[PDB]
RNA sequence: GCGGUAAUUCCAGCUCCAAUAGCGUAUAUUAAAGUUGUUGCAGUUAAAAAGCUCGUAGUUGAACUUUGGGCCCGGUUGGCCGGUCGGAUUUCCAACGGGGCCUUUCCUUCUGGCUAACCUUGAGUCCUUGUGGCUCUUGGCGAACCAGGACUUUUACUUUGAAAAAAUUAGAGUGUUCAAAGCAGGCGUAUUGCUCGAAUAUAUUAGCAUGGAAUAAUAGAAUAGGACGUUUGGUUCUAUUUUGUUGGUUUCUAGGACCAUCGUAAUGAUUAAUAGGGACGGUCGGGGGCAUCAGUAUUCAAUUGUCAGAGGUGAAAUUCUUGGAUUUAUUGAAGACUAACUACUGCGAAAGCAUUUGCCAAGGACGUUUUCAUUAAUCAAGAACGAAAGUUAGGGGAUCGAAGAUGAUCAGAUACCGUCGUAGUCUUAACCAUAAACUAUGCCGACUAGGGAUCGGGUGGUGUUUUUUUAAUGACCCACUCGGCACCUUACGAGAAAUCAAAGUCUUUGGGUUCUGGGGGGAGUAUGGUCGCAAGGCUGAAACUUAAAGGAAUUG
RNA sequence: GGAUAGUGGCCUACCAUGGUUUCAACGGGUAACGGGGAAUAAGGGUUCGAUUCCGGAGAGGGAGCCUGAGAAACGGCUACCA
């Protein structure tokens, strides 16, 4: 089932039956939008800002209550991240395991894991590439690898 | 499913892989080589002349016993020296030796029948005429 | 069973199934609205929530999240909506 | 993708037959001539107004445009005036009743009215063999997705 | 993954009438099973059935009634000349009086018959007996 | 297979059989051959799933974007139609789309060329009383057809047409006397001649005109450099036609293009895949690495205590013993190991991994009204890991221990059995790249049948318990759900069968895709190549030989 | 620019490093002239085509050239080799 494992599992999320209106909400569109903005500003990812906003405010999403969604609201007014998040994570996870391995050498099936992490860098990134939010080369390298999360 | 790319496009495939299995089938890789233009005794031909070397003794396979009176041949065009069956009874007499006699294949493309071992071929005429016409009696050899 | 209204199944047959397998793929977390003792206002909880709930009044944690279900902190009222 | 000077080689890089009078005062400043390309093909502005000559080129020049009509993408780039075309297609077998992708590779005299590069669907006709691969001259030009 | 959702349908629908039960449920769907099911549906091998507008793919519940032997895809969806037609339905098809192998054609997705009724053809998607 | 003494097979005769003016033979290609498989094979065991994942090529890829004709027909809602004690219908009837029939059938539009036919009137003549009837246009009707434009996302696909030399082939006419053949011939008024013929089909991809717009990809408009435009400027060219004409200059308008203004606008981003990648949560496991910690056992040593044996075996002998052997005890060292928990349990890509504790980074699953929005599936070349044996030098080196030594057993024992004993075992650094790496079952997907236990996560319970008191859990119980290693019954099914929830959803044959096999030996040999210190790895035939090699199962 | 019948790297000077390729280039085999077709035919195919026609190519091996509208002619010449 999934990329990289003999694993077929299927926790997920399903979005309730509605395009719009949990009616009983009723809070607003624009200043829920400056929530999303001021939480941004305070240094907060997509996915960070929507559990958050979930869980202390009760917003379903904000592709229902404003119409259009979070990364996209956040690339329009100015915020926006510029390497994508999940490039970002996928990086930051490739550093972690390196560092691990330059000071444990002899930690091969960590090595193996980490041919996997380099698989999907290179996977995802050749898609956002294409895509062209990314420049066409980008040029992911190993060894500046620390300088996209550092 | 079933191994094989299903593809719409996928025919380069289909057709490689079927060309390289093709060799396995035994006749495929032989005509394409070139082997019978290689190593089998003939050159793709069907009888070929000889001389008579030899009178063979070859003995039968193990539910038979017997002397199978063979004969030991060479090759005019190629020089290979091989055995070859003299036909029905006593024909064997009628051969004597460096009688130019004529083989040809004997039944199974090239491998041997029953009970001789190992031979691949048989004599038809001696030095041009025959032998059935000989073993019926019905034609009288020339003299050289 | 051979035949049975697939388009339309009793609620105990629904109400026993998975997320996604029911007909209409659909949540089952519910929010819940909550006030604290101490202070008066009203805050919408997400019921599986997945930070460390509190109120912007009083800084006082309302709910700690943990494996399914947020974990209420302690007495406080809610009603399910 | 560059360009030249207006002379360059040890010759003076004219066409044929056109004679800018030297003695009458020329109010406008050449005599370019050209000609329609046919085939419902527009002569770019740009070869109108321009200064290269190149005498294989249709327009200003002095090669014509018939036999095939073809289109196809570009691959390479790294001559001086001329590209590289794919034509890609699929080809076709009986026995197995199923397509098999294939190319070729056809290269064009990119003459310096058209800006190309790689992408750039183009369109590109017959023209009185150039040299030794080229026999094709591009008329009309098209970006890849952008 | 998700190949050909005509053959997941068709490979629902065949093994629900393979053991005999009356109605079956499908989860993808596409417009391309919606003019499947309508054609097999006005020759009469489906009674009623319902698409359900759960969000994502639309499942579609056929409430079937029996009197259907096999339904089928031919995977890559086969060009077809005109008159290699025949040389398919007698390839697949039982005799020469019943089963509907079903193109696409350019007039739209129909079977052999109305093919050469309305005198078009195209590629092939599968076959109803 | 016959032929080893009475041969239904040899050599003859007799009789017969078949093909017959022909019959046999050799060899080669074709059918047989679903034994080359695209249609159309096979891989658990018959030959045959790469040790395992990663991954470029190739091959493949969830869903979503509306439809000018009518005649007949049936199907649903329906109303004037309600008769029947709220249902009970017919059809004068719209349409709701649906099946045939002839066609609406079109190319989307300017620039005008040009109008077929006019809304007619330009008045009344020929003729039955005259919108009968033309000779005709001054107010209208362009597509009946032309060419300067702009429609312009490109195809793959399919329909139709022209080409698809002659023979060939399929076939139409024809009595070459039948015919194989040919393109002939046939009828009179045979005396001064009439005439039919010598078709048609087929051919393919590649083109080349043409309709179709489903399928299958491909472009847009997001950091609006957008289209609309009657707009308002400003720039540049542009360069016809009138200036007698030429050529130059400038007023002009036309035609591009570009740049700002206001205006026009529903201004513009398709789902959120029981697809996938990420985020966060509480968990979970003998996942890896480095420390660090412990245990008893074995062997060795010192210190004792005692008396003739101690091992060891099928029974013995090799050996050790009054210089105290074995045992006892005390204490220490040394190394490997991680039992009892120990299962039809877990984890890991597999090989594999079981002591504590810590760090280091990972990880599956679960939960999720979060996130991005096809980012995928499978993989030639390619790369990582890869038990154990090896091999290169260390440091260890206790126990077991190939080679070796002996003592046995034997007809012989350089074999099993006994006592030792090097390399090894262990580890650090470096190679190797193989195993029955075996679940002998590729991988991702969807569906098809009953059950109870199990592990991990979740949810619910007027549940139990812990106690200090109900509370907080945590454990236990009941029911569900996702994932997980398995299992137990039946066969709807599959199979040659043992057997199988996948080996099913296969002649009623097609979900995406990677490898593998084509009778047995020869042979994983030859040789060429590459890798390796080497042992050897991966690639890898031929000559020739033989009618079998086999696979489940029954009876002996 | 020359050459040519004429385009053309066909050749020369000069000036750039290009062009092809795992969608199989380049190199090797062939008992390789190709196509029309032939055989066998359920369908899908597989093998063959020196040979009665078209196109090619060669006149022992190899090059050169007169004549001529047309030949690198060989039932022409010249050179070498066999």
């Amino acid at each position: 089932g999934r990329m990289h494992s003999a694993g077929k599992g299927i926790s997920s999320s399903a979005i309730p039956y509605s395009r719009n209106a949990p009616a009983w909400f009723k809070l607003s569109s624009e200043s829920v939008i400056e929530q999303i903005v001021k939480y941004a500003r305070k240094g907060l990812t997509p996915s960070q800002i929507g559990v958050l906003l979930r869980d202390a405010h009760g917003v379903t999403q904000a592709r229902v209550i404003t119409g259009n969604k979070i990364m996209r609201i956040l690339k329009s007014n100015g915020l926006a991240p510029e390497i994508p998040e999940d490039l970002y994570y996928l990086i930051k996870k490739a550093v972690s395991v390196r560092k691990h391995l330059e000071r444990n050498r002899k930690d091969k099936d960590a090595k193996f894991r980490l041919i996997l992490i380099e698989s999907r860098i290179h996977r995802l990134a050749r898609y956002y590439r294409t895509v062209a939010v990314l420049p066409p080369n980008w040029k992911y390298e190993s060894a500046t690898a620390s300088a996209l999360v550092n | 499913g079933k191994g094989k790319p299903r593809g719409l496009n996928s025919a380069r495939k289909l057709r490689v892989h079927r060309r390289n299995n093709r060799w396995a089938e035994n006749n495929y890789k032989k005509r394409l080589l070139g082997t019978a233009f290689k190593s089998s005794p003939f050159g793709g031909s069907s009888h070929a002349k000889g001389i008579v070397l030899e009178k063979l003794g070859i003995e039968s396979k193990q539910p038979n016993s017997a002397i199978r009176k063979c004969v030991r041949v060479q090759l005019i065009k190629n020089g290979k020296k091989v055995t070859a069956f003299v036909p029905n009874d006593g024909c064997l007499n009628f051969v004597d030796e460096n009688d130019e006699v004529l083989l040809a294949g004997f039944g199974r493309k090239g491998k041997a029948k029953g009970d001789i071992p190992g031979v691949r071929f048989k004599v038809v005429k001696v030095s041009g005429v025959s032998l059935l016409a000989l073993w019926k009696e019905k034609k009288e050899k020339p003299r050289s | 069973v051979l035949v049975q209204d697939l388009l339309h199944p009793t609620a105990a047959s629904e109400a026993r199934k998975h997320k996604l397998k029911t007909l209409v793929q659909g949540p089952r977390s519910y929010f819940l609205d909550v006030k604290c003792p101490g202070c008066l206002n009203i805050t919408t909880v997400f019921s599986h929530a997945q930070t460390a709930v509190t109120c912007e009044s009083c800084s006082t944690i309302l709910c700690t999240p943990t494996g399914g279900k947020a974990k209420l902190s302690e007495g406080t009222s809610f009603r399910r909506k | 993708s560059t360009e030249l000077t207006v002379q360059s080689e040890r010759a003076f890089q004219k066409q044929p037959h056109i004679f800018n009078n030297p003695k009458v005062k020329t109010s406008k400043r050449t005599k370019r001539w050209y000609k329609n390309a046919g085939l419902g093909f527009k002569t770019p502005k740009t070869a109108i107004e321009g200064s290269y000559i190149d005498k294989k080129c249709p327009f200003t020049g002095l090669v014509s445009i018939r036999g095939k009509i073809l289109t196809g993408t570009v691959v390479s780039t790294k001559m001086h005036r001329t590209i590289v075309i794919r034509r890609a297609y699929l080809h076709y077998i009986p026995k197995y009743n199923r397509y098999e992708k294939r190319h070729k590779n056809v290269p064009v005299h990119v003459s310096p009215a058209f800006r190309v590069q790689v992408g750039d669907i183009v369109t590109v006709g017959q023209c009185r063999p150039i040299s030794k691969t080229v026999r094709f001259n591009v008329v009309k030009v098209s970006a890849a997705a952008g | 993954t998700r190949s050909s959702v005509l053959a997941d349908a068709l490979n629902a629908i065949n093994n629900a009438e393979k053991t005999g039960k009356r109605q079956v449920l499908i989860r993808p769907s596409s417009k391309v099973i919606i003019k499947f099911l309508q054609v097999m549906q006005k020759h009469g091998y489906i009674g009623e059935f319902e698409y359900i507008d759960d969000h994502r793919s639309g499942k579609i519940v056929v409430q079937l009634n029996g009197r259907l032997n096999k339904c089928g895809v031919i995977s890559p969806r086969f060009n077809v000349k005109i008159g290699d037609i025949e040389k398919w339905t007698a390839n697949l098809l039982p005799a020469r009086q019943f089963g509907y192998v079903i193109l696409t054609t350019s007039a739209g997705i129909m079977d052999h018959e109305e093919a050469r009724r309305k005198h078009v053809s195209g590629k092939i998607l599968g076959f109803v007996y």
